[PDB]
């Protein structure tokens, strides 16, 4: 009762699906290898960090990114699959934003990178909508009690990124230096950018 | 579809398996893991055989215990394979033959889907809306926690998309609708049993009605 179905190893299944389609001429030459390189090398949270660092140092860009995120992203050439309609959500001294896809894994791939295992976990999908403060605390991020947490559930085509607050002690840093501290987790909304000493 | 995939709000799960900024390792942790997505794109963009929405639905159609025990990327292997069999492109026999053993698929759909709603309303930013108290056995992009609940519009998209509940079944009658960012108070969705502030759900126009 309630046992798993019998299954061949997953890698055997996955490559069976490839070979079945490839052997019918349905997969162009180099097609899955090309998508693998896109996924690994081009879709990257370095791109969302670049966007946050520009917004932090350019009030006009900041305004653009918060009003028409798609156009802002397009300036950099970072629109792409699962990241065609972009909304950036602004953290403030009383508001902390966090992104999930409760139904599956929906993420702004080109600017955040493909989601991490933990973001697609049942634990995150179930819990962050209902108890985001406790989830973040458990993950290492304490949100002061004076801050509304707002969770965006990525249920349609909008693809989100968080614009975190700029931490004190970064005044006058270059865009390069600022990018370095805007991590994947800061874009998702579960981490606050950290300044070393 | 009120499946086990509609996880938001479910209680009893443990800790998220991460601490912030921990090393998540490479993009793909096994040499096959790029295949589901790549093959979804082949199916959507090169073959024209199905929509992305049909991929989301076929994963929802995994047998529920099968869904709950299956790692993420494997669910998409199963789902894309299932769609290739359902569309007549592949056979389950040849998948099993090449795999060298069992390759169970998602279950058949129990709904033909539904069309884009004929009657809907253009809402504006600041407007109070309720999520229609409807039950859809087929695909729908409405998590049950917001069904029948009331919130306020913070955005109407400037683009329109096919209605999931149609195009997720491959129907010809998905139309196009904008979606709306609907902000609900935490207490509207979970009563006193939440530590949160608000939740914003991106909801198709066809899932909404004016509030009381
Ligand atoms: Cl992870
Ligand atoms: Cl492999
Ligand atoms: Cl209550
Ligand atoms: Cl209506
Ligand atoms: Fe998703
Ligand atoms: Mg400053
Ligand atoms: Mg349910």
């Amino acid at each position: 009762e309630n046992a798993a179905p019998a299954q061949a190893p997953v890698s055997d299944r996955a490559w069976a699906l490839f070979r079945a389609l490839d052997g019918k001429g349905l997969v162009p030459d180099g097609y899955v290898e090309g998508w693998k390189k896109t996924f690994e090398e081009d879709f990257s949270p370095r791109r969302g960090a670049e966007l946050v660092a520009r917004a932090w140092t350019d009030p006009e860009f900041r305004q653009l990114l918060l009003t028409d995120g798609t156009a802002a992203v397009a300036q950099y050439g970072y629109l792409g699959p699962q990241g065609e309609y972009i909304v950036a959500v602004e953290d403030t001294p009383t508001l902390k934003n966090v992104i999930v896809c409760s139904l599956c894994s929906c993420t702004a791939w080109p600017i955040l990178g493909l989601p991490p295992t933990w973001y697609k976990s049942f634990e995150y999908r179930a819990r962050v909508v209902r108890e985001p403060r406790k989830v973040l605390s458990e993950m290492g991020t304490e949100i002061a009690s004076d801050i509304e947490i707002r969770v965006y559930d990525t249920t349609a085509e909008t693809r989100y990124m968080v614009l975190p607050q700029r931490p004190a002690g970064t005044e006058g840093w270059s865009q390069e230096q600022l990018q370095e501290i805007v991590t994947k987790d800061c874009l998702i909304g579960v981490a606050i950018p950290q300044v070393p000493t | 579809m009120d499946g086990v995939h509609d996880l938001a709000g479910v209680q009893g799960f443990g800790k998220v398996p991460h601490t912030v900024n921990a090393d998540i390792g490479p993009t793909f942790h096994a040499e096959w893991e790029h295949l589901p997505y790549s093959l979804m794109f082949a199916g959507v963009a090169e073959l024209g055989a199905f929509s992305v929405d049909e991929v989301k639905y076929v994963v929802e159609r995994m047998e529920p215990r099968h869904y709950m025990m299956t790692p993420y990327y494997e669910r998409y292997v199963i789902g894309v394979a299932t769609l290739m069999v359902e569309k007549g492109i592949l056979t389950q026999d040849e998948l099993e033959s090449l795999a060298g053993g069992p390759f169970p698929l998602s279950r058949p759909s129990e709904s033909e889907g539904r069309p884009a709603p004929v009657e809907t309303t253009t809402f504006e930013v600041g407007q109070r809306v309720r999520v229609r108290d409807e039950y859809v056995p087929g695909h729908i992009r409405m998590p049950a926690y917001c069904r029948g609940r009331v919130g306020t519009i913070s955005h109407r998209t400037t683009e329109k998309w096919p209605f999931p509940d149609a195009i997720g079944h491959g129907r010809n009658d998905a139309g196009e609708e904008p979606t709306y960012h609907v902000k609900f108070a935490a207490e509207e969705l979970f009563g006193s049993d939440t530590d949160g502030g608000s939740v914003v759900v991106d909801l198709f126009e066809g899932y909404l009605e004016p509030a009381a």
